[PDB]
């Protein structure tokens, strides 16, 4: 239709367009259909506008497909992606093509909202997680990143995040719920396909959707990948809807961009990147907000992660991101080599706003096991196997610790109970290794109404719709109060009495391996 | 008359080429196209000549859907913002235009973004100590009115927590305007802190506005990073010539500026330098620097912050960034892991009225003695950290955990990291300041313990948790006879 | 214990540092190239047009 | 409406949210109704308690949240996230009238363990609660604790005293 | 001549722009010539030329208290001796915190006075018995 | 239906550079010259375009002996290689020329 080239020069992902004899204006920052074959089209954009009429531009599809003779056409419109509701429940080419398994166009390249155009976030995002939850609150619109080494569980806390709000979405409103995006730069498909089949099969599919930029894709498409998937997100945000995005992983995006720039021959800087590497991310990480009432009051939570090196958070990427993200989450593989799973520092992670949008039930409990921490951490060091010490610190941390372990996204009625215990010292007498299983005999089973001590009015486990009230008026308000020491106070003495005796009675091996089997399915399970 | 028209040559970024028919104006003159084409305004200086008939010139706004062949159409004059005291209780953008959505800005005049620092005449350095309340600020780096402050520090480390603290000790006492620049750092921080002013009244719209805000955050593009900080100094510059008034200028920060005339002198092709900066760099710090002094008309007390990737000193930009500054305060990364803050490191920072002729004597001997203390606590960590305490001589072993009590007594909560530290800000005077780091220098308080002297303010407080913890020792001691008595 | 503390450190800014020296002296020759580059000319590309 | 309301920065809003209360109540699924909330904060029109009454009566009276089901949909979070939204996002609180549809909400739904706790919330808070909801409650209540329906069965089954993953449900 | 390196940065910025060649740290290589140029004017004039002089004390700063700089070693290279001002020593109390160890001068007595040279061959003794003593925690 | 062919314009080191006087053939795509020429068979495979008629390819073999301007054949695809029961107990190179010296492999497709 246009014919305003044809392709002179390719080298790997960037390309150089010459003009045709009638040369014409063609934009900036535009998409460009290259003719490819008599059906295929491949698109690509450019980036930079020579005196020469030459066009520098960097190429998405058919890349291998790609030739110099070929003709070039313009849009004469930003490059653009579909979104709505109907793109929830979907994989997708950062371009909009559908991948298969077994009307409204949004652009891709935006400005963020300005401070008028914000608002400090108000109200908490569930990850799951004890530790998150309680110690490292996430509003719905603080971005906060995760750091760790390789194969550390960094993935696995968006994942049980994402599967988290499907229990509650069902349930609330819709205007309430949190839709979900995923990005994944660099990534095996391999991953991202059981990723598919681990939403399928939970449900967590219609609230979700992902973007697939795999290692084998091409660079320009993992520098596109965040844009798009921030670009669906934005929908949701002005729409006054709530949304969370990821990205796995900015390392590799930045990979990708520095492969383009190297192939551009810009000058290099510190540890091989260009410099607007920083732009590159805050352009992304910018249009993550809390949206102001005048606007909708939408979200676009953004939870990144980023691989470390040996446990080195002096790193220039980890730092740049550091630089912009409202908190941070460290992983560390000693711990998880040390068998504490999540293996998250609470010394080396932090939450900057989320003391606002933790609930005062959750607040009061967070504070609490602060405090307990912080006395831990040095009580713990100060000793060095000088001599062992028992006191209710080192107990109540070692009790926690167990707590902490864990497998799977928890209830947040779940997440309280046992550690409101041991905050109040209800867990000191039960062993280390029994802990899992005394969260699941709490929670899942009932000691009370197993052994027909009924005496507690409405305080139980069955429901789960306790949780609303809860989560409202606080667990330390006079009438849940009473209650919540009894029913506690009575499952400790049932444990106590009936299993921790039989327990420490069984002396035989092959029980205490079937013992050992069903606490690390306790562990899994819980 | 007739305005001068050029028309678009060729786009690489955000730089642009202009050809001009007639002739090139000079440099740094501002050059606008309508919004009809672009869909938005867009102001474009500039910057450098290629050849005669031709212009190169650096856009704020972003160059999407930009052209090759656009009308350009030349101002006559540099980048213009507005002045006076319409300028206060507003936020401002990199061109001068409000976006806080209020109403017109009722100027008078418009003065130019670009301006010749004061002359040698002109300048008087007049060293006044400036008591902000905050501990280590205090003792080792103390504060000069009308002087130049460095926070340099990494991601994490603390610096926008004390330029917090910092504001809101002196700038609501201050009586004096005040101007803050966000250079490329978080909108939510500009957000939180517009929110924090209009309810402290500092932007109070019915009333009278003790500030200016203007800010280029990172969302911005390189151009506007690049020209954020140049904008504030004018509107600083304006209260320091024309009112004649001492002002605050809290800029939050310079490494982002510098980044920004990176990414701009790479699209410019000019050769690098070492590790990547621009070529301009010495040039360009210089420019901004020497702007900010106080003459015989007024004062500018300036706060830059500085920003050190992978925690490197000898990254040329804060290197020479040291060497233009009055104040110095080196944040690290080891002493917020180890539970301080603010992760202070007394031993490189460094400040130029730390002096017996400001400073009172008594103050400067204990700093000295407290810094002498603390390098020999430095020197003993390489064999701390590998045999132990227990393998030191008495003499060894004493300094050493005199210097951990100083080191933990330098920690102290803040106002405004009340949400972190779980506790209420305190406010430590200078005379009481210097008694209580005396006391803990002439071992006249050995007996308390280290952890009393942990987030504290004032040896009164001090012996307060001393005894709380005293109290609750002995309520678990006779706890534990309890419940062994029972047991 | 600690020894090996510091000497794990002490290998990781060992290997940091040689890789920043390598990659600095990688950016200064390929930096004098570019600046060889462009201190070299174009030439003139004449040939028939019409 | 002499009042004026005003946002956290100092702008203006708009109280006029009839048109917008006439849409909740016309709904036929209480989905809609937050639709609606979804197209009403966008106009600046912030919501008010009469809103939120109107919200929780139209969720009371509506039969689903959708033409299609849903799984795991409950009449109750909605209507107690709403007064997390009123009570924590907004600063408004509840009265006597919303913690009726919330009581008569679980009256319906049959729960009555939750209902005594909402009316003890209400006496806490100094709301008075419906005679004619109370009794039913306690008739529920008895209900279920003579036929044995105050707790499901799988907690009054007798647990594995021999430990096995397989034994105890894992 | 106060800070040096701000004139070689000085020189670099020129030369970059003027398009030269890099080199080691990004300079253009000739600034060892440069400091040539300037420092080796310094001289103790003839008595034919008025018995007249100029003396030279250049400054450098330094980072991290390393010699290894290009810029540093070029200058060291040049000037005869050298006043090195440790940081550890600034720090750890003495003022002007002169490192003897690495702070040396190239001219020795035909320099200093008849009063300065027998007091001055004492105290070479006196601090290098005591450079190997004063490490001792003083037990004795 | 007839063949591609172009002619070398530059060697250096294993980078070859290839005019034609068509339309160039896709990246990876394989360029054969015989081997009277280097005195063993040669392939290169395009790499990286240039302009509207030039196609830098990389040499697997050595490019000894390589005159200017010779003949290269256009294979028509890229480096098509056996696959099989033949295969089996054999060694190949890159190319699928069998080097064990154990004769030739009797192989029915030759895959991409
Ligand atoms: N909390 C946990 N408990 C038990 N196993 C875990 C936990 N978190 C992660 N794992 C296991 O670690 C392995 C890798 O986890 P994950 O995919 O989260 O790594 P990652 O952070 O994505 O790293 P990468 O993306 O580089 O592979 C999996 O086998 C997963 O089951
Ligand atoms: N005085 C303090 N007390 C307790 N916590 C602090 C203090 N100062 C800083 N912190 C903590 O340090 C972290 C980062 O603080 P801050 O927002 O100041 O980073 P920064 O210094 O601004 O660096 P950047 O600007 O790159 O984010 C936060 O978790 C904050 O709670
Ligand atoms: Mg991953
Ligand atoms: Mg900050």
């Amino acid at each position: 239709k246009q014919k305003i080239g044809f392709v002179h020069g390719i080298d790997g992902t960037i390309a150089t367009i010459a003009p045709a004899a009638s040369k014409v204006t063609v934009p900036y920052n535009t998409v460009l259909e290259i003719a490819v074959s008599a059906t295929n089209i491949a698109n690509a954009l450019v980036f930079n506008l020579e005196k020469d009429g030459s066009i520098g531009v960097i190429l998405l599809d058919n890349i291998s497909e790609v030739r110099s003779g070929q003709d070039v056409y313009a849009t004469g419109s930003l490059l653009k992606i579909p979104v709505g509701f109907h793109m929830l429940g979907k994989i997708i080419n950062p371009l909009g093509k559908e991948i298969p398994t077994g009307t409204k166009l949004g652009l891709v390249e935006e400005m963020a909202p300005n401070i008028v155009s914000r608002q400090p976030v108000n109200y908490n995002l569930l990850t799951g997680y004890k530790v998150i939850d309680t110690l490292i609150p996430v509003g719905r619109g603080q971005r906060e990143l995760i750091l760790g080494d390789r194969q550390t569980g960094k993935t696995s806390i968006a994942l049980s995040t994402i599967l988290n709000q499907t229990k509650v979405n069902n349930e609330i409103l819709s205007k309430n719920n949190v839709l979900s995006v995923y990005v994944s730069i660099g990534q095996r498909c391999s991953n991202v396909a059981r990723i598919h089949r681990l939403l399928t099969e939970y449900d967590a599919m219609k609230y979700c959707t992902i973007v697939a930029a795999t290692a084998a894709d091409p660079a320009g498409l993992q520098y596109l990948a965040p844009y798009a998937g921030t670009t669906l997100g934005e929908e949701f945000r002005n729409s006054g809807r709530h949304i969370l995005l990821v990205y796995d992983d900015l390392s590799k995006q930045a990979v990708s961009y520095r492969q383009i720039s190297l192939l551009l021959r810009r000058p290099p800087g510190r540890e091989a990147y260009p410099g607007d590497v920083f732009y590159l991310h805050s352009r992304l990480l910018e249009r993550s907000a809390m949206m102001s009432p005048q606007k909708g009051s939408g979200s676009l939570t953004s939870l990144p992660i980023v691989e470390t090196l040996s446990n080195d958070v002096t790193a220039y990427i980890v730092t740049n991101v550091i630089s912009i993200t409202d908190g941070q989450i460290y992983l560390d593989a000693k711990l998880f080599t040390g068998g504490q799973r999540p293996a998250v520092n609470i010394g080396l992670s932090v939450s900057r706003v989320g003391s606002s949008a933790q609930n005062k039930a959750m607040k009061k409990v967070g504070g609490a096991l602060k405090m307990l921490m912080g006395e831990y951490r040095k009580m713990a060091g100060e000793q060095t196997s000088g001599s062992q010490n028992v006191s209710p610190v080192m107990i109540r941390g070692a009790r926690c610790l167990q707590l902490f372990n864990q497998k799977g996204p928890s209830y947040f009625m779940d997440a309280i109970v046992a550690l409101y215990a041991v905050t109040n010292g209800y867990m000191d007498d039960v062993k280390l290794q029994y802990s899992k299983f005394y969260e699941f005999l709490l929670l899942n089973k009932d000691l009370p109404v197993l052994y027909g001590q009924v005496n507690n009015k409405y305080f139980y486990m069955y429901n789960k719709n306790l949780n609303y009230f809860i989560r409202y008026f606080g667990l330390n308000h006079e009438i849940l109060e009473p209650e919540l020491k009894k029913y506690i106070e009575i499952h400790t003495n049932l444990f106590l009495d009936n299993y921790q005796s039989r327990m420490n009675e069984l002396k035989s091996d092959e029980d205490l391996v079937q013992l050992k089997n069903l606490l690390y399915a306790c562990k899994r399970t819980v | 008359d007739v305005k001068q028209v050029g028309y678009v040559q060729q786009i690489i970024g955000a730089v642009v080429d202009v050809t001009f028919t007639d002739s090139v104006p000079p440099v740094l003159t501002a050059l606008t196209v309508d919004a009809k084409e672009t869909g938005t305004l867009l102001t474009m200086e500039i910057v450098q000549h290629l050849d005669t008939k031709t212009a190169r010139c650096i856009c704020m706004s972003s160059t999407d859907m930009l052209r090759l062949r656009t009308p350009v159409v030349n101002t006559g004059s540099q980048i213009t913002v507005p002045v006076g005291e319409a300028t206060l209780g507003r936020i401002f953008n990199v061109m001068g235009d409000a976006i806080d959505q209020r109403g017109p800005v009722k100027n008078k005049v418009r003065w130019p973004i670009h301006r010749k620092a004061p002359t040698l005449a002109e300048q008087s350095g007049k060293d006044e100590v400036l008591v902000t309340g905050i501990k280590v600020i205090d003792l080792i780096l103390p504060y000069c009115k009308g002087g130049k402050i460095g926070l340099f520090g990494g991601a994490g480390v603390g610096k926008t927590v004390i330029i917090m603290e910092l504001i809101n000790n002196v700038a609501k006492g201050h009586g004096g305007y005040s101007v803050f620049a966000g250079v490329g750092e978080r909108t939510r921080e500009g957000t939180d802190l517009y929110l924090e002013m209009m309810g402290s009244k500092v932007i109070d719209l019915q009333g009278d506005s003790k500030c200016v805000l203007v800010y280029g955050q990172m969302n911005e593009p390189p151009g506007a990073r690049a020209r954020v900080a140049q904008t504030a100094l004018t509107m600083a510059e304006y209260f320091r010539d024309e009112a004649g008034q001492d002002v605050l200028l809290f800029v939050d920060n310079v490494f982002r500026f510098t980044q920004a005339n990176s990414e701009v002198s790479a699209l410019l092709g000019r050769i690098p330098a070492a590790v990547g900066y621009q070529p301009t760099l010495a040039e360009d710090l210089g420019m901004l620097q020497e702007r900010i002094t106080s003459t015989v008309k007024g004062s500018i007390t300036s706060v830059q912050a500085v920003y050190v990737p992978a925690d490197d000193i000898t990254d040329p930009a804060p290197a020479t960034t040291f060497s233009h500054l009055d104040a110095t305060t080196v944040l690290s990364r080891s002493v917020a892991e180890a539970g301080i803050y603010p992760a202070v490191e007394p031993l490189e920072c460094a400040s130029r009225i730390m002096d017996p002729d400001a400073i009172d004597v008594n103050h400067y001997n204990v700093a000295m003695d407290i810094v002498e203390m603390l390098t020999k606590y430095k020197e003993l960590q390489d064999i701390i950290a590998v045999l132990g305490i227990d393998e030191l001589s008495e003499e060894d072993k004493l300094i050493v955990d005199r210097a951990r009590k100083v080191a933990k007594f330098m920690s102290q909560p803040f106002a405004v990291a009340e949400v972190f530290t779980g506790m209420k800000g305190y406010y430590v005077q200078l005379e009481d300041c210097v008694s209580d780091f005396g006391s803990l220098l002439m071992g006249q308080c050995d007996n308390i313990p280290e952890m009393a002297f942990y987030m504290v303010g004032g040896l009164d407080s001090v012996k307060e948790k001393a005894a709380k913890m005293a109290a609750e020792a002995a309520a678990m001691r006779e706890r534990a006879r309890k419940a062994a008595e029972a047991k | 214990g600690n020894i090996t503390g510091l000497m794990q450190l002490a290998d990781y800014t060992y290997n940091k540092t040689r890789k920043e020296l390598i990659t600095a002296e990688l950016l200064e020759i390929i930096g004098t190239m570019t600046a060889m580059h462009a201190g070299k000319k174009v030439g003139l590309k004449k040939t028939e047009f019409w | 409406a002499g009042g004026k309301r005003y946002d956290l920065f100092g702008y203006e809003v708009s109280v006029a949210t009839g048109p917008f209360i006439e849409e909740i109540k016309k709904a036929q699924f209480y989905d809609d109704a937050g639709e609606v909330i979804v197209k009403m904060n966008l106009a600046n029109t912030p919501p008010d308690l009469q809103t939120y009454n109107a919200v929780l009566e139209r969720i009371l009276n509506c039969k689903s949240k959708r033409s299609q089901p849903v799984k795991g949909e409950n009449k109750f979070a909605a209507m107690m996230d709403i007064l997390e939204e009123m009570d924590a996002r907004s600063g408004i609180k509840p009265n006597a009238e919303s913690w009726g549809y919330v009581l008569k909400e679980l009256v319906q739904a049959g729960d009555f363990r939750l209902g005594w706790v909402c009316i003890a919330g209400m006496k806490s808070l100094g709301i008075t609660p419906d005679q004619a909801l109370v009794d039913a409650n306690e008739a529920n209540a008895a209900k279920a604790k003579a036929a044995g329906t105050d707790f499901p069965a799988y907690l009054k089954k007798a647990a594995p005293e021999s430990f096995d993953t397989k034994a105890w449900g894992i």
